């Protein structure tokens, strides 16, 4: 679709294939970014790949915008045009898109995998947009790692109220806790099909986890679990709503002999009444998640 | 006539046919409006079978005493008995002859407009008994057809088929046909339809149509049955996937009380309702109109033409409108000869059957009906098959019946009434066969300029100045005159239909044999007018009537209303008086005609010649499909020499089983400004140039209404549509030379508009860049130039 | 023109119910579309204009539907 | 330059004539998924018949030919009976067993219009305006 | 001549990929923004129409008044309501009638 360019808002149609969050990107920014990277291909409102028979091109450099789609060097009309030239990249509303440098920051933050902690005072003290998008691609980042890991099975079953687990040869094990649920498979021949939502929790003797489900299904040898992953939704809200100090309070209204004991805290009241949003700090166990409902008890 | 029938109401009151109130309905005559007069009429049937088998009786007499004589309606009371012998002859005992032409052919509309043989379908012909309980494996009524023929039509001397496969010619088709007609009322409708046979391909058993049994050809069946097969080649794999045999042998039973047809299954294991969306509504053109003063209470012009939504209830409810189409017998002496003066119209044309790399698809994006819609679009069955398995195919055809499913497909247009409208989606193992066969001659009609069918005509160019020159063609006192056909396509009796297609195949003379002809003219009637039809994922069966979607739509519509016009011209020449005609040109056409009608047998080519050339001289006719401008001599007309408007009421009565009001039937007495109404276009003369033409405007409202409503979301933005605009601002452009300026302003409307949405795209496109388009060339559509010189006669 | 605005105002609505699928109760889309229909052939604005409080009372009645506050907002 | 235009009515006519190769095969890979769906369609068509009823009617049949509409009037082991208003339902299936077709049909369920399951004490006079007709009873053969 | 035409040429080709490629993404990006757009729309024609009832009933249903069932046309027919609060009863209710 239509959007906006992340790093300088400006119009554009070009998104990045490689990133995983696939971001806006205006003709000028997408350049920078694909030119100097390791991303090499683009989405318009139609892929950027080459409309051979056959053939499979997607660095943006190769490709031409030839006839009426996008042909590579050797499979190209004619008739040109180059795509990935004159500073620019071929998109939609191409004579508007004005950035901005912060093509030095974003370079890292789409590059880096999040291992090390620098990665996260980048993705912190940068500019507001990138502070959105930062926090979007590190939790495709995690949500995507999910996907490296080892999907179970079980081995017979003694005790009901004790699973045996048996792990896929070749793949790590997830840890065992709550934080953690699974969904089934039955795939025989016969049922590829989910069969419910269970989690785990290990045994003290030997081998066995004291599981849980949601429903009381039981597991013939062949059912097993995979543990589920959850797409990323794409982070349409400011992380903090931009502040306004109002000359007095304005939406809320204060109480009658709020009580004997949040008395003190009437100043910090009027004053969140004030300001559009607030902040309390303290150290545990000063009377900061108390002070929440004597504001319920003043408002 | 409605307002003058007293030997109807009398004869209806003395015989208990009703109570002498019932004609204190509103319209107890028509037949859609109150079809209970079915019922009424019906009460007559048992007084007009006795009196048949009175004549039967009579004739014998005669034949045993050796006396020759006509037999006329006109000297046998309602309760059957004769009194007139005075041009009676006798001759030896033994071996008189009653002549029979005209009595039985006069009587023909009446023996099923009073449903004269119902008593046949009660065990000992007694109305009080109960129904005859057939075999319901029955299907070959050949010797009851025989029994009834002797039976009542005894001294009717010409030969009868009751299988019309062994019929000489097509002009032997018809009489057979219409008798088939007649005694097909009295056999069980299970009887009828594909008749299926349970053959082995590669020894798995299917049950596949090897035969059909037609109400009106009797049973017809295939020549290629192959028992035993091994493989099944892509042409069989479509024949086999065409016909419904399998998919109602494998479908449920199906007891649908929404509609009085027959209900044959249900394929899925539950109904399906199909609802019909609203409009989408422009509201910037509409905001943009109101802006230049449209739509003000009291204005001229006014929205009328809406898309209305529709219920679930809505395909199931216009398929029940084929309750409408009734068995009707035709007056066989006198369709003979409309028959050949139709033909005599249709002589100017070549056709004959074209090979398969000769065939022209239009829009190959288009569906392929019921099964083949489930895998692709008519691309995939005209991609997959060769020309050789297409002509394969065709020649299949030709010696055996292929029986096909027809969907009902609800209509998502702009219209003016709230009724639903439904489009018969035929299969492409028809349709593609049926290109094959009438190609060449419907191109030929659509190609010549100047005749009676006005198809393939253009409106533009000084095309309706033409057309409507053509029309006038040295008529003495023009009068001009447009009728309409209710429920033209479901109201369309089988006969007529079958008429068509016959007059169609005469170009077939040395292309196809007379099997071969047969043979096309059955897969016509087992694909076309007695079909499988799906509505709503169920199986039903079509009575008959035309379906709008076989590939000789407008073109057999254009023969039938030909038909019907002849018709009606043959009634009124003949029922008028003879001595009060003066001229004596026109008394000796009259004596001439009832010859040819009543007392000849072979067509008389001189006469259907001098015929032709009366019609065209005094009732010039243009035709397109339903829709028709007369420009007759309105003196011979008021002498009763040339049909009117109450000839084609009453012919449409007797046989269309309609009531055509004429509130919708148009006379104009000034030519100056020419027909009221044709293909929805009114006409008006303009001074064009130096000269004066016809030129064709719309409905204003038709206009506004296609600008104001779209049939989906993205019609609505403006600016990705002008071409949309400038598609309408050419149909609106005659508006602007109306007297009325509310009219005048609907073209300037459309053009401003243009002009609005070229702004606003280059302002939109220089936003989304910074440079403008290089080449515009879209100054030209708010110009009124390039829309003037789309109704100038240069091109 | 306010008679002529009616019939158009009762479009956008029956195009707006559909879109809620209210098409699929069938007992109440054919109420609708009684009233929609009955809307467009109209010769009185009166009986267009409580046709309308009754189609628009099918908009009205479904709580989770839409935003009438948010969309009454935007005025 | 003689030599060269010939360079650009080669790579043209090499273009056209890919082009007409890829749609004559792309055009031979779609018939062959045609072909296969239509010999599944039919086969299980094929397997849906009632055999021995269906036997019994053919062997009944003089020349082995039957008419097409008495196939499932006479084999058909299910029967959908579609039903508009209240009045027909009570004149043609009342009550949980019926009569059509000279057969004996045994309602096995109701649906409305909405393929919402009704049940049969709910279709009675006064409950009639609070079911969405038409209703489709689902009966079998007896 | 040759260098001037063949720019001519090209660049007509990228107004035509220019073009095409915006037509589609807007008809595209149209359909997906239909459903807040035709609501606005009709909420936009409802105000502009100002009838007393059309802006009764909408006015109700900001409160929560709505309606439960289609509001009826003929005479002595029943309509069921729900109020939500003493405040929307005291106005629409008056003894044992009720205005809506
Ligand atoms: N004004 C007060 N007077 C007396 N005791 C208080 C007052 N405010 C808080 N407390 C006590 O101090 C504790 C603070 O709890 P809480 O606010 O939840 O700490 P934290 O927010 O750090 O978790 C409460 O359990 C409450 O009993
Ligand atoms: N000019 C005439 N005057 C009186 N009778 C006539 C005349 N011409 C013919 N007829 C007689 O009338 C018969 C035809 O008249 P028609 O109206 O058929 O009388 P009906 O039907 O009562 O026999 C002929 O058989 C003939 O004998
Ligand atoms: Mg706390
Ligand atoms: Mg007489
Ligand atoms: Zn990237
Ligand atoms: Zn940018
Ligand atoms: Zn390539
Ligand atoms: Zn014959
Ligand atoms: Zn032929």
């Amino acid at each position: 679709a239509v959007g906006a360019c992340v790093l300088c808002n400006s119009q554009t149609s070009l998104r990045c294939g490689a990133c995983i969050r696939r971001p806006f990107l205006c003709c000028k920014c997408c350049y920078d970014h694909v030119i100097s990277t390791s991303h090499k291909l683009v989405l318009s409102v139609n892929p950027y790949v080459c409309n051979a028979p056959g053939c499979d091109v997607t660095d943006v450099t190769q490709l031409y915008l030839g006839g009426m789609s996008y042909y590579c060097k050797s499979h190209k009309p004619p008739i040109s045009f180059p795509l990935c030239a004159n500073g620019q990249v071929f998109g939609l509303y191409k004579n508007t898109c004005v950035g901005s440098d912060n093509v030095t920051d974003f370079n890292a933050i789409a590059t880096c995998d999040w291992t090390n902690a620098g990665d996260y005072i980048l993705a912190n003290t940068c500019t507001e947009r990138l502070k959105l998008f930062a926090a979007e691609t590190l939790k495709a980042t995690e949500e995507t790692f999910k996907l490296s890991y080892g999907i179970a099975t079980v081995r017979e079953v003694l005790s009901d109220r004790e699973l045996h687990l048996s792990w896929e040869v070749g793949k790590p094990r997830p840890p065992l806790n709550r934080n953690y649920v699974f969904t089934g498979y039955r795939v025989t021949k016969n049922s590829k099909v989910q069969i419910g939502e269970y989690t785990f929790e290990k045994g003290d003797y030997g081998d066995a986890v004291v599981y849980r489900g949601t429903t009381t299904y039981k597991l013939n040898v062949g059912d097993y679990f995979v543990l589920t992953s959850h797409t990323v939704m794409p982070l349409s809200a400011p992380t903090l709503v931009p502040q306004e100090h109002y000359v007095r309070i304005t939406g809320l209204y204060p109480t009658l002999n709020i009580s004997d004991e949040f008395s003190s805290n009437v100043a910090n009241y009027q004053k969140v009444g004030m300001q559009k949003y607030s902040t309390l700090q303290g150290p545990p166990g000063t009377g900061k998640s108390h002070f929440a409902i004597g504001l319920a008890l003043y408002y | 006539d409605e307002g003058n029938c007293d030997t109807l109401k009398e004869i209806l009151v003395t015989y208990n046919c009703c109570d002498d109130d019932y004609f204190n309905k509103k319209d107890w005559y028509d037949f859609v409006e109150n079809p209970d007069i079915l019922r009424v009429y019906a009460n007559l049937g048992e007084r007009v079978r006795q009196a048949l088998l009175k004549t039967v009786q009579f004739c014998d007499a005669m034949r045993n005493a050796g006396i020759v004589g006509v037999l006329t309606l006109d000297n046998q009371d309602l309760n059957g008995n004769w009194y007139d012998f005075g041009d009676f002859i006798q001759t030896t005992p033994g071996s008189g002859v009653p002549v029979v032409d005209s009595y039985y052919s006069l009587l023909m509309p009446i023996l099923t407009l009073t449903r004269a043989l119902t008593a046949e379908s009660h065990v000992d012909t007694d109305l009080t008994k109960p129904y005859i309980k057939w075999d319901l494996l029955k299907y070959d009524f050949t010797e009851e057809r025989l029994k009834l023929f002797d039976r009542y039509f005894k001294y009717w001397d010409q030969t009868y088929h009751p299988n019309c496969v062994n019929c000489l010619d097509d002009r032997c088709i018809l009489h057979c046909a219409n008798f088939n007609v007649l005694f097909s009322t009295v056999f069980p409708p299970t009887s009828f339809g594909p008749l299926v046979r349970k053959i082995f391909v590669d020894g798995v058993p299917f049950v596949v149509s090897t035969g059909y049994h037609f109400r009106e050809l009797g049973v017809v069946h295939n020549q290629d049955v192959n028992l035993h097969s091994s493989r099944l080649s892509f042409k069989e794999l479509l024949v086999y996937a065409a016909d419904p045999a399998m998919h109602a042998a494998s479908g449920n039973l199906l007891l649908d009380k929404r509609t009085t047809c027959f209900s044959v299954a249900a394929l899925t294991n539950n109904v399906a309702f199909q609802t019909v969306k609203p409009g989408n509504f422009n509201k910037d053109f509409y905001d943009f109109a109101v802006s230049k003063g449209f739509f003000k209470e009291g204005s001229s012009v006014e929205l009328k033409h809406f898309f209305f939504a529709q219920d679930g209830n809505a395909a199931i409810s216009d398929y029940d409108y084929y309750r409408y189409n009734l068995p009707t017998m035709c007056d066989i002496r006198q369709l003979l000869f409309v028959v050949e003066v139709v033909d005599k119209y249709f002589d100017c044309y070549d056709g004959g059957c074209i090979n398969a790399n000769q065939v022209i698809v239009n829009n190959l994006d288009k569906s392929a009906g019921f099964p083949f819609n489930k895998w692709g679009k008519a691309r995939l069955y005209y991609d997959s098959m060769s020309y050789e398995d297409q002509d394969a195919l065709f020649a299949y055809t030709k010696r055996n019946v292929i029986p096909t499913i027809t969907q009902m497909n609800l209509k998502y247009a702009i219209s003016a009434k709230n009724r639903a409208r439904t489009v018969a989606g035929v299969s492409i193992c028809s349709t593609m066969t049926n290109r094959q066969f009438h190609q060449k001659l419907l191109k030929s009609i659509a190609a010549t300029r100047g005749a009676t069918v006005v198809i393939g005509t253009s409106k533009f160019y000084g095309g309706w100045h033409n057309m409507l020159k053509t029309v006038y063609s040295d008529v003495e006192n023009p009068h001009l005159m447009g009728w309409d056909y209710p429920k033209c396509d479901r109201a369309m009796p089988n006969m007529l239909r079958i008429m068509a297609s016959l007059v169609l195949a005469r170009k077939h003379t040395t292309c196809c044999s007379l099997s071969h002809r047969f043979y096309r003219l059955a897969n016509e009637c087992a694909q076309v007018l007695s079909e499988m039809v799906m509505c709503g994922g169920s199986l039903y069966v079509k009575p008959g009537g035309t379906s709008s979607g076989d590939a000789t739509t407008a073109y057999a519509n254009s023969v039938f209303n030909i038909c019907q016009a002849v018709t009606a011209n043959v009634n009124a020449l003949l029922s008028t008086d003879g001595n009060k005609i003066a001229d004596k040109y026109v008394r000796n056409l009259q004596h001439r005609l009832y010859e040819c009608l009543y007392r000849n047998r072979d067509v008389d080519t001189d006469f259907v010649n001098e015929f032709y050339a009366y019609l065209r001289k005094h009732f010039s006719m243009m035709i397109l499909s339903d829709d028709a401008v007369v420009c007759f001599n309105s003196t011979y007309a008021s002498q009763g020499l040339v049909a009117s408007i109450k000839n084609f009421k009453s012919v449409l009565y007797y046989q269309n089983n309609v009531f055509m009001s004429e509130a919708k039937c148009w006379t104009e007495t000034d030519l100056t400004k020419g027909p009221h109404e044709f293909c929805s276009q009114h006409t008006m003369l303009v001074k064009q140039g130096d000269d004066y033409v016809y030129l064709p405007y719309p409905d204003p409202s038709r206009i506004l209404g296609a600008g104001c409503f779209v049939d989906d979301i993205v019609k609505t933005d403006g600016t990705l549509m002008i071409e949309r605009f400038v598609s309408l601002a050419i149909d609106a452009y005659p508006l602007t030379k109306h007297p009325n300026q509310e009219y005048a302003d609907v073209f300037h409307l459309y053009l401003q508009y243009i002009r609005k949405l070229h702004d606003e795209l280059t302002g939109h496109m220089l936003d989304m860049y910074s440079v403008m388009l290089t080449n515009d060339n879209t100054s030209r559509y708010w110009e009124p130039e390039f829309y003037e010189a789309m109704y100038t006669p240069h091109t | 023109s306010k008679m002529s605005d009616v019939k158009c105002t009762s479009v956008v609505l029956l195009s707006v119910l559909q879109q809620l699928r209210v098409e699929s109760s069938s007992k109440l889309w054919a109420q609708c579309v009684q009233l929609h229909n009955d809307i467009l052939l109209a010769k009185d604005t009166t009986e267009a204009f409580e046709k309308m409080v009754s189609l628009l009372s099918v908009l009205l009645s479904m709580q989770g539907a839409v935003d009438i506050n948010k969309l009454c907002e935007e005025m | 330059d003689r030599d060269a235009a010939m360079q650009r009515k080669l790579e043209k006519m090499a273009d056209q004539a890919m082009t007409q190769m890829y749609k004559q095969a792309r055009s031979e890979d779609k018939r062959a998924k045609v072909t296969s769906a239509m010999q599944t369609m039919l086969f299980t068509m094929l397997r849906k018949l009632d055999n021995d009823a269906l036997n019994n009617i053919i062997n009944n049949a003089r020349d082995g030919c039957v008419p097409l509409n008495i196939i499932p009037l006479t084999t058909a082991a299910k029967l959908m009976v579609v039903i508009p208003d209240y009045n027909t339902y009570k004149n043609t299936c009342d009550g949980t067993t019926f009569t059509y077709a000279s057969a004996l049909w045994e309602i096995q369920q109701v649906v409305d219009a909405d393929s919402k399951i009704v049940q049969l004490s709910e279709i009675s006079m006064d409950n009639s305006p609070n079911l969405a007709w038409p209703l489709i009873v689902t009966a079998l053969r007896a």
